[PDB]
RNA sequence: AUAGGUUUGGUCCUAGCCUUUCUAUUAGCUCUUAGUAAGAUUACACAUGCAAGCAUCCCCGUUCCAGUGAGUUCACCCUCUAAAUC
């Protein structure tokens, strides 16, 4: 089998990079309370909680 | 109580193999506890949005 | 095949052809196909009544309470047949239907009498 | 137009049957036409074509007196195997696929209501014990709620919840509700 | 206790009754044929292969049990109101599981009004059929146990064609198989053709049937014209212990009636036809002292 | 349960003595030629520890499975010598045998 | 015609003929035996004719021969256990040999019939599948059951597109 | 009628042997031409008789004109007759395997309504003799006159029940399959019967073919082999 | 199905699932029979679980299963 | 293969080629209705529209289903043992 290094390469680099660069609460779970949207990603909050 | 069919098996089963009694099958469920649908779960085990 | 997660559960495969169903009750992973490889075959379900005005159901108990205690999951439907054949209590949601169609036939019933 | 359509088994203890065919089956005579040293492997479907038959009708076909019946047993043995039992592949007698077809549902029809003789084997019982005493086709016990009339459980019925409980749906679902439904009726309405 | 049709002695007294044909029991059967095979055997290597056969008749030549009819199924396991009108068929439930006997499976059927009740005789039987097939069995009653077709293969004297596919069809102790085999043996005593079921499984049952309904005067008429006088006075004796208390018995005891005189007793006291059976009797006694 | 090597018991013929405590033994099993449905000879190399150097080529020995492989190709271990090579002991009677001679009688005890 | 004397030793069914089923501790069988000499006569029998048939019942048990290697002719089995059985076979006919190893380590008729009763359960009749596993494959060949629509068309109330 | 192809010879129908100078009548017997031949001009004419209860022959006749060859060798072959003996005058006592010159025939004996799935010249010559039911594979050259020569041989040369019978001094006892364990004896030695049995060989050394073995296994492939056909 | 790398179509970016109306009796009946039910279902799954390693038990070191053991020992002995 | 045609002035033998059989695709010409099944040549490039949401916010899912056959002894059995369901 011809070893496949490229995709450990990637795997470490990207966990690397996932631990360094982790979001913080203060960013994932603010809220625009005009329009009951995420901006860290844009996604709307359900009806029901409004 | 059994389900009816269930209950029908037990009995069918109790009798074939020679016991007579007319005590009725039932299921406990003293150990089996209703937890409310809102009680606080687990944090520890829940994930976590990931950074994109 | 390793699935990622994933876990047994006992649902219907539908065959049969185009106005003519036919299911299949097999325990399978949850995400393989719909018609596709399962664990076992543990009956068979014919929806159509046949030439007595029947709806045949086989069903392998022996094999439903294996897999049942084998930690395999049950489809709504299979729940459904499962409280009918009674096997299981009836499901509450057939209940609910049952109580809702009552209501809706007496208030025809009240209109033809209004009428 | 045959005088034997009524009944068809008339035609073959007719003295003009013997002479036409003598003892012999009537596709004893009959020879297809193709290439080659093997015959292709079906048959025509049909020699009648709109009520026009083909140059070289089968045996069935050229002959518009034969019937084909499930009561003229004596003309379906002769495309049934004396020995085996088995009925003969059409190509056997040139017989083209309409009429073989035909011979096959009434020699199945003979047999089912008994005028043709067929090996009716000797099986085994299906069960081994015969016993009717398991619960399976005896009387099972009624359970204390079918002697009652009760449903099997008590949450089959409809309780009505306290007011209590309703005003606090009713807080919690304000201005997504719809209107709040009685008791069912007890049976079903007709 | 009256003695059952199982009984070890009422089975020897069947067996030897019924005989045992070689000929009639393996007769050439139509169906697909395969070249013959030849063996070089001596007499006793033949005499041993005759043996064999016999055993292998015997076992061919085993009576299927006499039953009594089923008792129809009538039981009820829940009535679930609730359901009343949600449905407009019912359900028929086959558990399929397979080391379970056919007869302790359990077969329900939810009706509209929500009834969960047990499968009617019937019904099991059809079930079983469609998840269990049996070869020679069918889902839907065969035509031919109708009364015309049934008539038509009784004038083709073909009877025990007609017993096969009622084994076949039907079990033992259902309605049809009691119905198909008493009108076969009703037809057999009316046109004297008991030699059709001899050498074969359903002749004790013939035999058994026309003791316990007192009409044993043609078979036993028949045994005579056959000079089958030991298998007659056997059925005198398998009457008598039938019906103990009868006034043939009870003659026969007081008379001291042995072989052939419990035969005379016989159509003296309990004969419906006595006259013939003397008759037919003093015709056998006189060609034998001629012979 | 006891091995995750996939032969258990093999007996075969010393091929080879030229590792230290490695003994390279010739196996043969019979094969169905799918064809000519006769069954013919298939032969595989197995490496076996010799921890004593008992072996030499051309004996016959049993092998028995490692619980696991002690290195790339040695899963086996010797678990007897059947036949030493030329130094053949009877196993029906006990006594030295050349070939199909006794080389002491039987009689001899 | 055939190579080789004996040809029908070369065919499924006298290959199948064997009688002889070991049980699992058999793992390994030696048959040591002798070319010439007429004591071992019935041993070279049971190589020539049986051997075939025992390697065909019992495909996963290594059988090794050998030739004038001792002055008599034995069989020696090795089991899982360690255990080694001897069988002198020296005087005897090559079916006293296949009776004897059956006798001794072959499966008995009860074994195996459990074992075909076992592979009875997997292929259960009522399941519809591919023929190459099940009797039918749709409940539409059972009679009196609503029919393929390929075969009997049905009525236009029960189809869709008379339906919408 | 036509024979076996439309512009062919073979197989067509002579009539019956014309009465012999001997004073005998053939009026039951019928003739089949097998094969015409130009000769460089006259004509060789290979024609087969028979009356279809085992007395059949063959003969070759050679004329300048066709009629007087068909003639000659239809009258030359009712002076050559064979006898063949017939199980249940319906097929063969037993299996025939021949070679004559480099024309190798395999025929077997087959239960009744099996037909005559044979080359065509056999199934010619079969009607002839009378034989119904029957099996022939003709490998090597087919060449018509040694064909023919070879089936007549090894027709001629079979075994019957009752021969075989006196020869080992045994009873034949047949077994089918259709009429379970029934032993039936077909045969009996005339005279006495020996009271020792055959040898139970364990293995027979018997001369098996490759393709009937193959055929048995379900190895045969071919695409020609069970092919449906008209009545024979 | 659509992988998560496929944008949202553009047709869908103003869309709001509205939760759909609650009768509150039959809510409330509807959440107690839920309940029951659920709480049967796992007392029958439990006595399936149990049966499975019932079942398990005594074929690994069941009395059978040890007589049979010891028979076929001594028959090989 | 139940075989057949074809080398020579002729016979026999050997030997190839082809015919007869059954499927699939495409082409010509010709085609009425109903039911069912199946359905790009190309791992070439793709306009456009849809194919993943749910839910009192967290999470969970979008790693599945669906597609292709480019590459190609990763698929099967045993041992051991993660993750997952109970
Ligand atoms: S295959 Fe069953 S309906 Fe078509
Ligand atoms: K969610
Ligand atoms: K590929
Ligand atoms: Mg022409
Ligand atoms: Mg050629
Ligand atoms: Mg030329
Ligand atoms: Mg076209
Ligand atoms: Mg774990
Ligand atoms: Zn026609």
């Amino acid at each position: 089998v011809r070893p496949r290094l490229i995709a450990e390469l990637a795997r470490r680099v990207r966990a690397l990079r996932e631990q360094l660069n982790r979001p913080r609460d203060s960013q994932l779970y603010a809220v625009d309370y005009e329009t009951l949207t995420r901006p860290f990603s844009g996604r709307r909050l359900p009806v029901r909680a409004w | 109580p059994y389900p009816p069919l269930l209950r029908a098996m037990i009995i069918a089963e109790r009798q074939k193999n020679g016991d007579t009694s007319t005590e009725e099958p039932m299921l406990n469920v003293q150990r089996i506890r209703m937890e409310p649908w809102d009680y606080p779960a687990k944090q520890e085990d829940k994930g976590r949005a990931k950074g994109t | 095949k390793a699935y990622r997660g994933g876990h047994l559960t006992i649902r219907l495969a539908l065959g049969g052809c185009t106005n003519r169903p036919f299911y299949r009750i097999v325990a399978a992973h949850n995400k393989c196909p719909r018609d596709g490889r399962f664990v076992e075959q543990l009956g068979s379900y014919d929806p159509l009544p046949n030439s007595h005005g029947e709806k045949l159901v086989a069903l392998n108990l022996d094999r439903i309470r294996h897999w049942i205690g084998c930690g395999a999951h049950l489809s709504k439907p299979m729940e459904k047949l499962l409280g009918l054949a009674g096997f299981f209590p009836l499901h509450p949601m057939m209940i609910t239907n049952a109580e809702r169609l009552r209501r809706k036939r007496a208030r025809e019933v009240l209109l033809a009498s209004q009428k | 137009i045959s005088p034997y359509k009524d009944e068809p088994w008339k035609y073959l203890e007719s003295e003009e049957y013997q002479e036409r065919y003598g003892s012999r089956p009537v596709w004893a005579d009959y020879r297809r036409n193709h290439k080659g040293g093997v015959p292709p492997q079906r048959t025509r479907k049909t020699c009648i074509r709109r009520n026009k038959v083909v140059g070289n009708p089968c045996p069935i076909c050229r002959d518009h007196k034969l019937h084909v019946d499930f009561r003229n047993v004596k003309l379906l043995e002769q495309f049934v195997c004396a020995h085996t039992g088995i009925i003969f592949y059409a190509p056997y007698t040139g017989v083209c696929v309409k009429q073989h077809k035909r011979l096959t549902q009434a020699i199945q029809k003979a047999r089912d209501h008994g005028l043709l003789i067929y090996h009716i084997p000797q099986v085994e019982p299906r069960d081994l014990d015969f016993s009717t005493s398991h619960g399976a086709v005896s009387a099972t016990p009624p359970a204390p709620t079918l002697v009652s009339g009760d449903p099997w459980y008590p949450w089959y019925n409809w309780k009505q919840p306290p007011e209590r409980e309703l005003s606090r749906l009713r807080r919690l679902y304000q201005g997504h509700l719809q209107e709040e439904s009685g008791p069912p009726p007890e049976s079903m309405p007709k | 206790k009256k003695p059952t049709f199982m009984d070890e002695e009422v089975q020897s007294i069947l067996t030897k009754m019924t005989g045992l044909n070689l000929q009639k029991t393996f007769k050439p059967a139509i169906q697909e044929l395969k070249p013959p095979t030849y063996k070089l055997m001596t007499q006793a290597q033949l005499e041993e292969a005759t043996r064999q056969a016999v055993e292998a008749a015997k076992v061919r030549l085993k009576m299927p049990p006499v039953l009594e009819e089923r008792v129809p199924i009538n039981d009820v396991l829940a009535e679930d109101k609730i359901l009343e009108g949600t449905e407009t068929t019912k359900y028929v439930f086959t558990d399929i599981s397979y080391s379970i006997p056919h007869r302790e499976r359990f077969i329900v059927v939810r009706e509209p009004s929500g009834t969960l009740r047990k499968a009617s005789w019937e019904e099991r039987d059809r079930m079983i059929q469609v998840y269990f097939p049996k070869e020679g069995r069918k889902i839907l009653t065969p035509i031919i146990f109708k009364e015309e077709n049934l008539r038509t293969m009784y004038s083709q004297d073909r009877h025990v064609d007609v017993l096969n596919l009622c084994f076949a069809q039907f079990e033992p102790d259902s309605t049809e198989y009691i119905k198909v085999h008493h009108k076969t043996y009703e037809d057999i005593d009316k046109r004297g053709k008991y030699d059709l079921l001899r050498s074969t499984r359903y002749f004790g049952g013939m035999v058994w049937y026309f003791v316990n309904n007192k009409k044993i005067d043609g078979l036993l008429i028949d045994q005579i014209q056959r000079d089958l006088i030991d298998d007659a006075t056997n059925l005198v004796q398998l009457y008598h212990v039938l019906h103990p208390d009868g006034q043939s018995a009870q003659g026969a005891k007081d008379q001291a009636a042995e072989g052939i005189n419990l035969i005379k007793v016989f159509a003296k006291t309990e004969a419906q036809k006595g006259a013939y059976i003397e008759l037919t009797l003093q015709t056998y006694q006189e060609a034998l002292s001629r012979h | 349960v006891r091995s995750s090597v996939h032969a258990r018991w093999i007996v075969g013929k010393v091929i080879g003595t030229k590792m230290q405590k490695t003994a390279k033994v010739r196996v043969t099993r019979l094969v169905l030629d799918p064809y000519l449905l006769k069954y013919f000879n298939k032969r595989k190399t197995y490496f076996a520890h010799d921890a004593l150097q008992q072996c030499t080529v051309g004996d016959i020995v049993l092998l028995r499975a490692l619980p696991v492989p002690r290195a790339k190709h040695v899963k086996h271990e010797l678990a007897e010598i059947v036949f030493k090579v030329g130094k053949v002991i009877d196993p029906v009677t006990g006594k030295p045998c050349a070939g199909t001679t006794y080389l002491e009688s039987p009689l001899s005890s | 015609p055939m190579k080789g004397r004996f040809p029908i030793r070369r065919t499924l069914q006298y290959l199948s003929q064997g009688n002889v089923v070991f049980k699992d501790s058999v793992k390994v069988m030696t048959v040591n035996y002798n070319t010439h000499g007429e004591l071992g006569e019935g041993a070279r029998k049971f190589v020539f004719f049986n051997i075939p048939q025992i390697q065909y019942k019992n495909p996963w048990v290594q059988i090794m021969m050998f030739k004038n290697m001792t002055p008599s002719p034995f069989l020696r089995f090795y089991l899982d256990s360690g255990e080694q059985v001897l069988v002198d076979v020296e005087t005897k006919s090559n079916k006293e040999i296949m009776e004897h190893i059956r006798k001794i380590l072959g499966k008995n008729e009860e074994t195996l019939r459990e074992e075909e009763e076992e592979k009875k359960q997997l292929s259960h009749p009522a399941n519809f599948g591919p023929r190459k596993y099940c009797l039918r494959e749709c409940i539409c060949e059972v009679e009196g059951q609503v029919p393929c629509p390929s075969l009997v068309p049905l009525p236009k109330e029960m189809r869709g597109k008379y339906k919408a | 009628e036509r024979g076996w192809s439309g512009n062919s010879w073979g197989g067509i129908s002579l009539g019956p042997p014309d009465p012999g100078p001997c004073g005998e009548t053939y009026e039951d017997f019928d003739t089949r031409i097998l094969e015409v031949r130009n000769v460089f001009k006259s004509i060789r004419v290979l024609v087969a008789v028979g009356n279809g209860k085992g007395a059949a022959g063959f003969s070759i006749g050679k004329a300048t004109d066709r009629m007087d060859a068909f003639r000659k060798a239809k009258n030359r072959a009712v002076h050559h007759l064979h006898y063949i003996e017939r199980y249940e005058d319906h097929t063969i006592f037993h299996d025939i395997s021949l070679r004559f010159k480099r024309t190798h025939i395999k025929m077997k004996k087959q239960p009744k309504g099996y037909g005559l799935r044979c080359h065509r010249a056999i199934i010619t010559i079969c009607r002839l003799i009378g034989i119904k039911d029957m099996y022939a594979k003709v490998s090597g050259s087919i060449n018509m006159l040694s064909l023919t020569q070879g089936l007549f041989r090894g027709l001629s040369r079979q075994e019957t029940h009752q021969q075989l019978a006196d020869k080992k001094g045994l009873h034949v006892v047949e077994i089918r399959e259709e009429c379970g364990p029934l032993p039936i004896v077909v045969a009996s030695p005339r005279g006495p019967l020996r009271k020792d049995p055959e040898p139970e060989d364990e293995v027979p050394d018997v001369k098996l073919d490759w393709e009937d073995v193959k055929t048995a296994q379900g190895m045969k492939r071919s695409v020609w082999s069970n092919l449906k056909r008209a009545a024979t | 199905r659509k992988t998560r790398h496929d944008p949202l179509a553009k047709s869908k970016i103003e869309r709001v699932n509205m939760p759909p109306a609650v009768d509150p009796a039959e809510f409330f009946v509807l959440m107690e029979r839920y309940q029951h039910y659920r709480q049967t279902v796992r007392a029958l799954r439990m006595e399936f679980v149990s049966e499975v390693q019932r079942k398990v038990h005594e074929a690994r070191a069941g009395v059978l299963a040890e007589r049979k053991a010891l028979k076929d020992a001594a028959e090989h002995r």
